[PDB]
């Protein structure tokens, strides 16, 4: 492995990064309760910024459609994203009551399995 | 823990001494151990009745070289009001043998916490404990209790 | 018939259920040369080997030490196979939730013992008594311990551990007599000073008084006759040795003394039971089997308690052995033979049921 | 320059206003023997004299002795004379009428300031923050303070006190260290395990799933050095110490932890300001530095807390000392200069000038 | 060293000795109180003496004093090797250890003396666990029943075999 | 306790150097860094030394490095007491104090390394309230940097007089 | 001018304040026929007499012998009066408190010296280096001290004390030297045993590969003449001796030695002071004066303490009179004159003034 010398800046430690399915973008969430997502194609520079999280967030997924990505963390809630409108979310609000969501994954564009410390897997079906 | 089994006796005896004919009412009972040490039997002979000093005709049927455990309905009048609460004494003298005393500490709790409500415990290991009134006072309620038995204190 | 077995910090007493006394006492030393010597054997083999203490201050540290201590106990000095007989076992208070199943594992899976049980040494102690609240001061080999106990429950919060026992008056014994001339540096000499510590010393109630009375007069003085036939004096060294409990600035310790660290342990617990405690100050162990100790205890407990309160302290004859005694006692009663943790019971809830069956 | 003094608990934090860091942190105990030594100094005699805490609530006991705590401030540790400088002082919450009174008669009489303030410590860390309405979680070394501020004013019926603390917690890990063979007794070894709980232990988020995780973790198991070059190794003590925060059952305690403790204070406010506390929790003192802390207190508030709320626990970087900094900010400005208390104003109206211009 | 081994017959008779397995009551009589080790004819192991041995049943019906009978067990002219299972009392406790007697008179042959003084050590070695010997050359410091006290705990002996000292 | 008592010239020095007062910038300027003591002539008080001092304003104008020409000022066969004013930093402070260093090489005579070791605990009791004392006895004990970070706080020091370790 | 006197357990220095050397150095012996000689002509009686040392290990355990040594010391050695001169005497570590006030009330009332002084022979040694903290390894005649001092105090919990020194070596000497043919055993030829032990004995760095080198060749052999003429031959002998030192097994001690004596100690002190002592290890002694013995004793204790200690073995070239020199040096200073105890003070206050005067 080359270190290609290149420093993306997040707002706080770094918690969870994740591509986007086709590569194209690349998101990065922190402990500042801040997901920044990096286009790939245009130098690796930031696209966009996401706020709403109140708690330090610990995961993150890509939908398949390569448009929406969500992120969990430790403020019990869940927020999916959608990638060109950063005003427009989900509130996933205590998808597992009184744990935080310690990972997360998209069966399909619709379909949102999350887990947690409680030992359960649920499904959501995301409407947009 | 001995591993003695309280009769079922006395737990009725509790229950019936607990809550409040007047003349069966029992003012204070003894326990022992039955004759194989495997129960903590009731004491036929060695009760008050409440019709019948209560204290002092209740200490001196405590034996001088045995361990006994007691239950005293002793009676008070604090200065804010006058009430009656039930009293676990374990009596275990100095004089008693080592293997009485041990076997008499180590089944206290085993009738103590069957006895579910009670709220004093006076630990005598001599006669001048047990004997003393101020200390059976202070147990009830401390500075608040002013008058036991009917008594000034 | 079942086993009573003390683990002490510095001396192991083991016994049969339903006897008076141990019949086995013996030192808690691991011995290695500077192969393996267990007891009394690494105290007569010269100076020519290493020696450990598995338990130090009432805590065991090595566990391969202690099986050792116990394999001697059972077929050196009990002289039985623990496979045919249950054993009763004895844990200093505070002692760690894993070090208790670490006992229990060893005796099913390593001695194969039928059944087994767990008692704490404070509780047996003040059970012997004929109590079930008060403080018990339990002074050993190598540590002291203070356990407030309640109606039967022991106050974790107010139990005081002081390192200051009958070992470090033993060394200091042998560092005192040094300045009247006798040379006692070797271990053989070390068992000698401890005899002379266990027959000629005593607890002084004034200790400044009595210092003017040994320099001003010869009453105090006594002899003691050396295995080889030699006659030595010992003057108020009778009296200093066992002082250091009381004022451990003999020994550079930073700690507060037995009277003292009872005190403090007292005054950790509720205010509604401060009085029941210090009317119920039970001494136990070999080092507080001073004479004129228990007169010593009242008098400095009562300095710093207040004076409304009352103050007996209860130096039972038989407390040298209490912790023991009540063991034997309690294990040879035909209603316990239902209270031992069986073999089977423990291959089904693992070592996990030494808290459930046990405390 | 104006000199700022954060008298605590266990620690005595002063320096100057303007300063990005005190200058002086040394501990706030005055010694005496067994003439008199404060600060270092008695940690540096350890056995030759008594350690004793003036404050060891936030709440001053011995007026006589924190005058020297004050003198050793000013003269050896900042080394300064008071009467040339303004001294920004700070009190504990809920701090008696009496001792603010008497705290400005100190200063103005003993030492000559030429002016003074009083400040309280937890609006000064809520107000560093950011931030005029919330709750600070002040866990120090000898107090917890859980105090709730509305616009600036703290409401004293809700201000819960907790005596666990970061000194309850180094006797812990003092007493669980020795479990593994480790002899800390003395007072200058219980700095030395000070330093290993400000070094090697961290709050786990679920102690069950961190114990059973630590039994086969290759990176739990840490080293520490002595100052006389030994190597002590700490394994699952680590999270375990800080573990007593939330559990005082580890200690012996039946009070409620510190996540209860805030929720309790929270719950003694009026329901229109609730909403506000939860989502300004704020972290401030030296027992609040442990790693993770902030996750934990954050899961443990929510569980306790309404279904529909937002929790939001404030820990920053440079909460240990947010007290100070607070007041250094705060004594620097231009413009606070005309809230100092003057020497002249004290004259005219004596020690009760303090209840109308410091608040 | 001589070079003479113990035989296995000896060694199991010190291993059923030593440790008291739990047995029946007319199993328990069985066990040896005293028991008497010699050298074979052709002077090669330590074998056991037959009929030298006293049994835990004989003591208190048969044999009143356990140690008096079996010093009169000890040869005159002949050295031997002892165990004596003594139970004994002190101030503190009561005990029952295994002493280890070397019986070796001034009486006996020198060529014997030689012989089991040279392969004491050697027995001794084999049988493990055991802390108190008695070495005796004269009759008179074995017939003596104070002289195994001092030997057991010294002054703190107060009993022995139940008897008062 | 040689009985050597301490100049009141050497205690008005230790004075002015452990408070700081309020001062004109060309004041100072005038305030002593180091500062080194010695025997009187007789042998009789601790005088202090004509010209072996450091001033503050020296430091960062002349003075390079306060420390290393501090160390240039000890002589290499005599003993003296010196009294440095260490700016060093902390992880969590920036500290200011003052340290006593007892120089006394090996190869000063033993009349001079006797006197000075004997008269060193008058001299300290009268200059209270410093906490550092640094026992310097060959040049390599002085002269490494290093040496001053672990007798002022251990290694918590990361940054002494304005320069990085 | 005044008079100091080193009263050692096997040699007695004394001299004049002011000077380089002790004038007079003689054995501390005092004969009497098998009337009474004392020093140089006890031994020049060699069987006839029997030989008792007052001091045979630091303290004084026969009062009366003492004062004729010290009467032989004035009159026959000093040649002076010793009502004319003050005296200043020096005592060993640990040094019971009876012993100080009977030797100034012997001073005052038998000998009527005007004043006098009592210093410890360990930090006479300490500070003849220049130093004030570190441990003192002071081995001389009959017995061997490790003095650890911190800040001119010694500590007495600490001060370790082995019989094993100079007597103890060359009683092995002569017993080796027998080996090669050497018959050394009368009192005459002891004293030509310890010239060879102070003229060819060394400490060797690695005595295993030592002894094989002198097994493989002559180099290491070495002649010595005897008084009469003959001379002698000794080889591997040379390095043997001073051995035990190391290895006390070589005389059948169960002791450890001076380098495990020191290690321990120095590990018996506080933890925040070992690090000042690792480095300012001191030797004294007339039995430090071999040859590479501060190699074999950095080397040793190396071994024993922690690797990132550093060890640093103080071997002044003067250490076999350090404490004289230290001692004359102090009481040749004329602002030493009002530490003395003065006549007038002795009457006022008794014997008990020396524990004040000289602490
Ligand atoms: N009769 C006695 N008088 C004074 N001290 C004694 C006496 N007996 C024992 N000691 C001391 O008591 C210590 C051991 O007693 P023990 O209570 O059994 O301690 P532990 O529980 O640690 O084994 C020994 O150090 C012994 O010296
Ligand atoms: N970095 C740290 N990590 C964990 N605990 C710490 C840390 N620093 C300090 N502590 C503890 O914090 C306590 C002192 O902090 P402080 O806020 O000054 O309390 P106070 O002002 O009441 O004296 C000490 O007991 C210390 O051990
Ligand atoms: N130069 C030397 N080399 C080796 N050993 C020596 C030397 N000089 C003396 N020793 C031994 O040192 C012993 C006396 O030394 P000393 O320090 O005066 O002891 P003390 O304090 O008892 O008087 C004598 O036994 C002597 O043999
Ligand atoms: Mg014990
Ligand atoms: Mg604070
Ligand atoms: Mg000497």
């Amino acid at each position: 492995l080359k270190d290609e010398g290149k420093l993306l800046e997040a707002k706080g430690p770094v918690t969870d990064v994740a591509y986007s399915h086709d590569g194209a973008f690349l998101a990065v969430c922190d402990a500042s309760k801040v997901v920044t997502v990096f286009s790939v194609a245009d130098g690796y520079s930031e696209n966009n910024v996401f706020y709403g999280h109140h708690a330090k967030i610990v995961c993150l997924a890509w939908s398949p459609d390569n448009e929406h990505f969500a992120s969990g963390g430790m403020d019990m809630m869940v927020y999916v994203w959608t990638l060109s409108d950063p005003e427009t979310r989900v509130k996933i609000q205590d998808a597992h009551r009184l744990h935080h969501v310690s990972s997360l994954a998209w069966l399909d564009e619709h379909t949102l399995v999350t887990t947690s410390h409680d030992a359960s897997v649920k499904e959501w079906t995301i409407t947009y | 823990a001995s591993g003695v089994a309280v009769s079922d006796g006395v737990i009725k005896v509790f229950n019936d001494m607990k809550v409040r004919e007047v003349k069966k009412r029992k003012k204070a009972v003894l326990f022992c151990l039955s004759e194989d040490k495997k129960n903590i039997i009731l004491e036929e002979g060695k009760e008050i009745l409440v019709g019948d000093d209560p204290y002092a005709t209740f200490v001196k049927m405590l034996p001088d070289k045995d361990c006994r455990y007691a239950l005293y309905d002793a009676t008070y009048e604090t200065k804010e009001s006058k009430k009656e609460d039930l009293v676990f004494i374990f009596w275990a003298p100095e004089s008693a043998p080592l293997k009485s005393k041990m076997i008499y500490a180590s089944s206290k709790d085993a009738i103590k916490k069957k006895l579910t409500g009670i709220k004093h415990e006076l630990q005598a290991n001599c006669y001048e404990e047990v004997k003393d009134r101020c200390t059976l006072a202070e147990k009830l309620g401390g500075s608040a209790v002013i008058s036991l038995e009917g008594k000034p204190l | 018939a079942a086993l009573v077995v003390d683990n002490g910090s510095g001396m192991c007493k083991a016994g049969f259920a339903g006897d008076d006394a141990p019949r086995a006492v013996f030192p808690s030393i691991v011995g290695r040369p500077r192969d393996s010597y267990v007891g009394d054997e690494a105290q007569s083999k010269r100076g020519i080997l290493t020696l450990k203490y598995p338990i130090e201050h009432g805590i065991v540290t090595n566990w391969d030490d202690m099986e050792k201590i116990w394999h001697h106990t059972f077929y050196n000095e009990l002289r039985v196979a623990p496979e045919e007989h249950p054993v009763l076992l004895t844990e200093a208070p505070l002692n760690p939730k894993a070090n208790r199943e670490k006992m229990t594992q060893i005796m099913f899976e390593t001695f194969n013992t039928p059944a087994m049980y767990v008692a704490i040494q404070a509780v047996l102690s003040l059970y012997a008594s004929g109590r079930t609240t008060g403080i018990v001061m339990d002074s050993g080999d190598g540590v002291t311990h203070t356990v407030p106990i309640y109606e039967g429950y022991a106050l974790p919060h107010a139990i005081l551990r002081l390192d200051l026992a009958g070992r470090d008056l033993t060394d200091y014994l042998m560092k005192i007599l040094t300045e009247r001339g006798y040379s006692f540096t070797t271990t053989a000499e070390r068992e000698i000073v401890r005899d002379i510590k266990e027959k000629l010393c005593y607890v002084a109630l004034d200790f400044e008084q009595e210092m003017a009375t040994a320099a001003s007069s010869s009453s105090l003085e006594k002899s003691y006759e050396l295995p080889d036939g030699q006659v030595i004096t010992i003057g108020n060294e009778r009296f200093r040795c066992p002082e250091a409990l009381f004022q451990p600035s003999f020994l550079g310790m930073e700690s507060a003394g037995i009277h003292e660290t009872t005190f403090n342990s007292i005054m950790k617990c509720d205010v509604d039971i401060r009085k029941d405690l210090y009317a119920n100050t039970v001494l136990s162990g070999g080092t507080t089997m001073y004479p004129g100790i228990a007169d010593r205890m009242q008098k400095e407990i009562t300095a710093l308690a207040p004076s409304t309160m009352k103050i007996k302290i209860i130096a039972p004859p038989e407390r040298k052995y209490s912790v023991w005694i009540g063991g034997s006692i309690l294990a040879s009663l035909s209603t316990f033979q239902q209270m031992w943790i069986s073999k089977q019971e423990y291959d089904e809830s693992g070592p996990s049921i030494v808290h459930r069956k046990c405390f």
